[PDB]
């Protein structure tokens, strides 16, 4: 009776849509999918976007 | 899809404003050898 209940809830989330992304989807492939790649030639791996 | 067609229309702006660029240069060189053509 004397210890404050505690309620939880609880929520899993996952990687976002492309759709949901917005223009930052472009804005990133601008940069990375023609710039760094043809200008530099840096061979790196790196993730997706989401 | 609308990512993709964004990014073919900057390719494109892009494109034609080079293709202006070059037009422009090779116009101005052409009148300016005429006119040193015509002094000659």
């Amino acid at each position: 009776y004397l210890v404050k209940q505690e309620w939880g809830a609880t929520s899993i989330t996952d990687k976002p849509t492309v759709n949901m992304l917005g223009g930052y989807y472009s804005q990133q492939q601008f940069l990375r999918n023609l710039d760094a790649r043809s200008f530099s030639s840096p061979q790196p791996e790196q993730p997706s976007i989401s | 899809w609308a990512a993709r067609t964004i990014f073919m229309k900057s390719q494109i702006k892009r494109q034609e404003a080079v293709a202006k660029a070059i037009y422009d240069r090779e116009v101005r060189s052409v009148e300016l050898a005429l006119k040193i053509a015509q002094q000659q």
